[PDB]
């Protein structure tokens, strides 16, 4: 939008919060995930999943301008990042995550 | 409401 507003990814609920995020997320199937950003003092981001009647929010790093759910990965964007695991156990970034990008939590 | 996600978990050195 105004630039980096991931906001226009499905999966991005913005200015929703981690209750937030849940209260959708809690409703929704296993494998439902989202991202969500409010903290107006640090440019920093998370990915919530939905798993097992329950939400994983898993923050995402941020240093070299890459984004990334562990410590040990980094995207050049959350979208790139986002919609490559799709086809990408969550598993292989998040830490108990163990499932994919099934859907967004907009859907 | 004022909360957000806190750190499910972390890997150390």
């Amino acid at each position: 939008g105004h630039m980096q507003d991931l906001s226009v990814h499905l999966w991005y609920a913005g200015p929703m919060e981690r209750a937030g995020a849940e209260s959708i997320l809690a409703n929704r199937s296993d494998g439902t995930f989202l991202v969500r950003q409010r903290v107006k003092d640090a440019a920093e981001f998370a990915i919530s999943i939905k798993y097992n009647v329950e939400v994983k929010h898993i923050k995402i790093m941020t240093a070299e301008g890459l984004y990334r759910i562990t410590e040990k990965k980094a995207f050049r964007g959350l979208t790139e990042l986002v919609e490559f695991y799709q086809q990408n156990s969550l598993k292989d970034c998040f830490k108990s995550l163990d499932t994919t990008l099934q859907f967004p939590f907009k859907e | 409401d004022t909360e957000v996600y806190e750190s499910p978990y972390a890997d150390p050195e």
